[PDB]
């Protein structure tokens, strides 16, 4: 009940929308036999809709004036209340993104220490790429240990015109 | 130095050098840098040293609790039962813990950067006794059993510490999928060894085969 | 100089006839590289051994079921043997996976590092636990000293490959005749000899 | 055989190995686990 | 004789060249008193497509 919003568990617009979708899906049930493939498909879609509304609700998710769930993003404001899960868990993307970056940077540096590193880019060295992909699980430790040693950057060896 | 974690085809690069509990296990090659290796061994020593005290504080009390000697709560609710007593302070334990712990943690920190950097003009009169022998291995702290000639006692220390770390991870995971204690989950494993198993007792892996 | 898989054809360059059960049949050029050949030979040997054990077990339980015992057929055997069992699924699955992880990991590292597990690591076993050939271990898996004679070991290796290939070719046939007749393999064999002219693969509705 | 396995390292290793793996992983995750709008905390 | 050793990697110091602050291998050094005798060769091509150029003696520095 922050930023003027209300929990999805006590909102009339949320229930109104839920019944609307359950009704528009149920209107298509009369056009088919009670035991065929379109009937089974429509029944599976109805079960998924009921489960999603139940899953979206009772999990601290709150909506505002229209039944649509809103998301709290300020840390602290999302930590003082049970709203950390909605967007404060940015560390999942940061982990996968840093994993991709560390694997690519390790492949660029290692491949450059070879005669003509070009054809190694158009024709990947798959045993070296697979070995470097499964070796970068602890990428933040390698990043902090490669920064203190100064092996992450260059001093002044850049094609500049400044 | 000690037996390899695998029987073959796994030759490390920076693990050839002598070290305490050297088993040659480093697949991600994290300790390639010498300074980072020297810092990671201290981190492993501190983590194992505190995990040992934590696992004995949980397991040793759980033995008497399951037998019936004491009426103390389990570890997952020992915190929820200490503060409801009438004579127990508020949540100031975290602050006094942070202050009194940071005071000695910074001494141990400045000792790693500059080994034996405890000058005479720092403490009152024990300003000379804090000169540790090696990094992570001091002398004036411990009083007996340490003036021997052969160091592989540290191997027992490191092996007990690694087993303790793995044990605490099992304590936090077993009590997260079953809601019981370690010996409470161990005693039931002795009764039915095929029924209470992580593959089928707790919701660990999605096994849905109920034909 | 040796009988080939296609009389009149020519065998490849990387198949001289020194391999166990060599016949020169490799049209898709697989196992041309030395490492790929080293991996493919072990894959064939492990497949031959598992196929021989599985076919022998299927024929044993099928013959016992035809004789009168309480044995289920080869197909749907796991369904009716799990409903009345105290061993729970999932636990049994991971128990099998846990034991097979240890065995197959030691066998894999024996292939990448030939003669490496026999170094006193696993409970102090030095003489055994070290293979003699590519996919032919020794020391512990040879109770009878039948491998200490090359003149008989070569012929016995040839017999193992030629029997395993027929066994896996038979296992593929077990699935086909089951899916085509919904009967036991020993029931299909006894029904074929009862009427070799009328019943066959062409008079069963399916596969026409 | 060496030429075929080296041919398989140009454009398929990046446009059909990773693409098929990543697409199949995200699709199977969204298939067994239905539609995820929060960390379910 | 006046230029650097033939075959030694050098660094370019011409502030308006495509290989500024780069490392190039010296292929030959002329001994006729010309303005730009040190001829170098670089692994990476320029915007035009060439990979070699000749610099003077003052705009050539040793690598790092
Ligand atoms: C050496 C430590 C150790 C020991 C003795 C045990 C023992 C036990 N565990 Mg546990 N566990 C451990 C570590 C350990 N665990 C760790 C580190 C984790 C986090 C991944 C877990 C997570 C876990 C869960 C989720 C569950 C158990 C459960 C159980 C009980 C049934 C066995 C089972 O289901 O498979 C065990 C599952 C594992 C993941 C352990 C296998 C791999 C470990 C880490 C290898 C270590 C073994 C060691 C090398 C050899 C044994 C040493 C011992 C003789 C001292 C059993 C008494 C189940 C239970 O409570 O039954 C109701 C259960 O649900 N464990
Ligand atoms: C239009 C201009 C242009 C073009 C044509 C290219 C083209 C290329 N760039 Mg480039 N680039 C450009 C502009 C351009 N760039 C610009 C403006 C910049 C900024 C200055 C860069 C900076 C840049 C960098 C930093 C890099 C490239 C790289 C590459 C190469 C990528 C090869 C690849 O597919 O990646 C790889 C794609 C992948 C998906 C690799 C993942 C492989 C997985 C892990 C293998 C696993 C698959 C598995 C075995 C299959 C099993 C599946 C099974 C389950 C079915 C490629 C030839 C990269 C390179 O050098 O290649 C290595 C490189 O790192 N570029
Ligand atoms: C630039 C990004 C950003 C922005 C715009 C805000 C904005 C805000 N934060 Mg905040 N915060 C941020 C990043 C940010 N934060 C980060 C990175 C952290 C660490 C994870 C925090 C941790 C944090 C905490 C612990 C708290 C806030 C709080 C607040 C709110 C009141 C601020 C205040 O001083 O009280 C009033 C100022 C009067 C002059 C405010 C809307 C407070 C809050 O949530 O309100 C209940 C709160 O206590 N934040
Ligand atoms: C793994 C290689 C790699 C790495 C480590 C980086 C890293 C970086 N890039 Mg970059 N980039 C790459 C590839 C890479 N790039 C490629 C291939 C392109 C051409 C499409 C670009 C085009 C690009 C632009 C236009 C810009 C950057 C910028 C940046 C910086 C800002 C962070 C960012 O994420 O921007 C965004 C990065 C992208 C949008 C590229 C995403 C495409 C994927 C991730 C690249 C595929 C890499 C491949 C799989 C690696 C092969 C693995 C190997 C095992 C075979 C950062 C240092 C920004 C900058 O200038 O610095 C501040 C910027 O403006 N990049
Ligand atoms: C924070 C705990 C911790 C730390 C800091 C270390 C640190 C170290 N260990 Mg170690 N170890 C640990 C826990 C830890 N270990 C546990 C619990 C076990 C029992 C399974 C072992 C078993 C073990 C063996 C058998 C060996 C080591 C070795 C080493 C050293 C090799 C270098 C290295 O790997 O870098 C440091 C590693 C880390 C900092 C790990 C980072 C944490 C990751 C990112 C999270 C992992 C999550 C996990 C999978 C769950 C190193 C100093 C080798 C050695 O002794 O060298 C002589 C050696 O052979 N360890
Ligand atoms: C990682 C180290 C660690 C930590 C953080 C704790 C933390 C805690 N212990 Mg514990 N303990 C430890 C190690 C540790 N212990 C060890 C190594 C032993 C010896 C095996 C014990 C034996 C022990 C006993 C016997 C008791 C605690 C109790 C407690 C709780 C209240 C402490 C108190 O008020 O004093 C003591 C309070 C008394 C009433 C006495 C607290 C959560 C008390 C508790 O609440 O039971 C769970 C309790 O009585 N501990
Ligand atoms: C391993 C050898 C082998 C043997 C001994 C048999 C034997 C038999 N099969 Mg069978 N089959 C086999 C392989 C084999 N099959 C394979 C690989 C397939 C998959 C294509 C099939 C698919 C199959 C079907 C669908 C059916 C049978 C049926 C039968 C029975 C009647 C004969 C018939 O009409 O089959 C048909 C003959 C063939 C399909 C030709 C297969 C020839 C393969 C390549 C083996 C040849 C190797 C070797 C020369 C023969 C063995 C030597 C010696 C032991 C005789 C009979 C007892 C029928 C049955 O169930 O009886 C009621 C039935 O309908 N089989
Ligand atoms: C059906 C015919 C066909 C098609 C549609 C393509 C299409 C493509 N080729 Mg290929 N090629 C073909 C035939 C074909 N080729 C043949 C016969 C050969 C000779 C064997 C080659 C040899 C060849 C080489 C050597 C290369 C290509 C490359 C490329 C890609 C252009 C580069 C780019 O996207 O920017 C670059 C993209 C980035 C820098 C960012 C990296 C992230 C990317 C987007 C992830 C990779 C996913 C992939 C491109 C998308 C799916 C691919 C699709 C085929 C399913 C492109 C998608 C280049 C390539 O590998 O792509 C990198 C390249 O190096 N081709
Ligand atoms: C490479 C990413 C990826 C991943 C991680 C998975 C994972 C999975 N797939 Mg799958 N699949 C993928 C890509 C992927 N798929 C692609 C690209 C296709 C199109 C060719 C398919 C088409 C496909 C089908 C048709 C089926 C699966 C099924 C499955 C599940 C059971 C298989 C299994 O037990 O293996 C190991 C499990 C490891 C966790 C499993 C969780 C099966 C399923 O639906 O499960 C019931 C199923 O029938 N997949
Ligand atoms: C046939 C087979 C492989 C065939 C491969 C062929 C022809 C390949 C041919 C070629 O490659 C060459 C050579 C050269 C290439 O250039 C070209 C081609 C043309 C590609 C494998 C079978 C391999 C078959 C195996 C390994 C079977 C094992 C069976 C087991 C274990 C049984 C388990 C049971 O569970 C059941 C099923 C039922 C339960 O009731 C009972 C129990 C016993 C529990």
């Amino acid at each position: 009940d922050i930023a003027g919003l209300t929990p999805c568990s006590e909102s009339k617009a949320y229930n109104k929308l839920e019944r609307k979708e359950l009704k528009v899906l149920d209107k298509r049930l009369k056009q088919y036999e009670p035991g065929s493939a379109p009937y089974l498909a429509l029944q599976a879609t109805k079960e998924r809709t009921e489960n999603r509304f139940k899953t979206y609700a009772k999990q601290g998710l709150l909506c505002g004036n229209d039944g649509l769930p809103h998301l709290i993003s300020d840390p602290g404001l999302a930590l003082r209340f049970n709203h950390a899960g909605e967007v404060f868990i940015t560390f999942g993307f940061l982990y996968v993104a840093g994993y991709i970056g560390h694997v690519g940077r390790q492949y660029i540096i290692l491949s450059k220490e070879d005669a003509k590193p070009t054809d190694k880019e158009i024709i990947l060295d798959v045993p070296l790429a697979l070995k470097l992909a499964f070796q970068g699980w602890a990428w933040p430790l390698a990043s902090i240990q490669e920064l203190r040693n100064g092996s992450l950057l260059e001093k002044d060896e850049n094609i500049t015109v400044s | 130095d000690r037996p390899l974690w695998y029987p073959g085809a796994t030759p490390p690069a920076h693990l050839d050098g002598s070290m305490l509990g050297d088993y040659g296990f480093d697949p991600l090659r994290l300790g390639t840098n010498p300074d980072r290796m020297k810092w990671f061994r201290e981190a492993e020593l501190t983590n194992g040293r505190w995990a040992m005290a934590a696992v004995v504080g949980i397991l040793f009390t759980d033995v008497f609790t399951s037998i019936g000697l004491v009426g103390l709560p389990k570890w997952w609710e020992a915190g929820a039962q200490t503060y409801p007593i009438d004579n127990q302070t508020l949540r100031t334990l975290a602050i006094i813990e942070f202050l009194l712990f940071g005071w000695v943690e910074t001494k141990r920190l400045y000792d790693l950067r500059n080994p034996g950097s405890q000058g005479d003009g720092s403490f009152l009169g024990i300003t000379d006794g804090l000169k540790g022998t090696e990094n992570g291995y001091p002398g004036g702290i411990f009083d007996p059993l340490g003036y021997s000639k052969t160091s592989p006692e540290k191997l027992d220390e490191l092996q007990n510490g690694r087993l303790a770390m793995l044990a605490f991870l099992g304590f936090a995971s077993t009590a997260a999928v079953n809601g019981q204690g370690p010996i409470e989950s161990l005693q039931t494993h002795l009764a039915d060894p095929f029924h209470v198993t992580f593959a089928t007792n707790g919701v660990s892996i999605p096994h849905f085969t109920e034909f | 100089d040796r009988p080939l898989w296609s009389p009149g054809s020519e065998p490849p360059a990387w198949l001289d006839g020194s391999l166990a059960g060599d016949y020169g049949f490799d049209p898709l050029h697989l196992s041309e590289e030395p490492e790929m050949r080293k991996w493919m030979v072990q894959a064939e040997l492990v497949h031959c051994r598992w196929a021989m054990l599985g076919v022998a077990g299927i024929l044993f339980t099928s013959i016992g079921a035809k004789a009168g015992g309480n044995f289920p057929d080869w197909y749907d055997a796991g369904k009716e043997l799990q409903k009345n069992s105290d061993i729970p699924l999932g636990s049994l699955i991971f128990t099998e996976l846990l034991l097979f992880g240890w065995v197959e990991t030691k066998r894999l590292y024996d292939l990448r590092n030939p003669g490496s597990q026999g170094d006193g690591s696993f409970l102090g076993i030095t003489d055994g636990l070290k293979g003699k050939e590519n996919g032919y271990p020794g020391g512990l898996f040879d109770p009878m000293g039948m491998s200490k004679n090359e003149a008989s070991f070569k012929e016995a290796k040839q017999k193992e490959v030629k029997n395993g290939r027929l066994a896996m070719l038979a296992f593929v046939g077990f699935i086909a005749q089951h899916h085509a007749t919904h009967k036991s393999p020993i029931d299909n064999l006894l029904d074929h000899v009862a009427d070799p002219f009328h019943v066959t693969f062409a008079t069963n509705g399916v596969s026409i | 055989m060496k030429d075929f396995t080296t041919y398989l390292s140009t454009a398929p290793v990046v446009g059909l190995g990773w693409a098929i793996f990543t697409s199949g992983l995200l699709i199977e995750i969204n298939r067994f686990f239905p539609d995820p709008l929060v960390f379910s905390f | 004789e006046i230029g650097p050793k033939r075959g030694s990697l050098v660094k370019v110091l011409r502030p308006e060249s495509y290989w500024y602050n780069q490392v190039g291998k010296v292929v030959s050094v002329d001994q006729s008193g010309i303005r730009y005798p040190v001829v170098v060769r670089f692994e990476n091509q320029n915007y035009a497509g060439v990979s070699t150029n000749n610099y003077a003696l003052d705009e050539i520095e040793e690598v790092k």
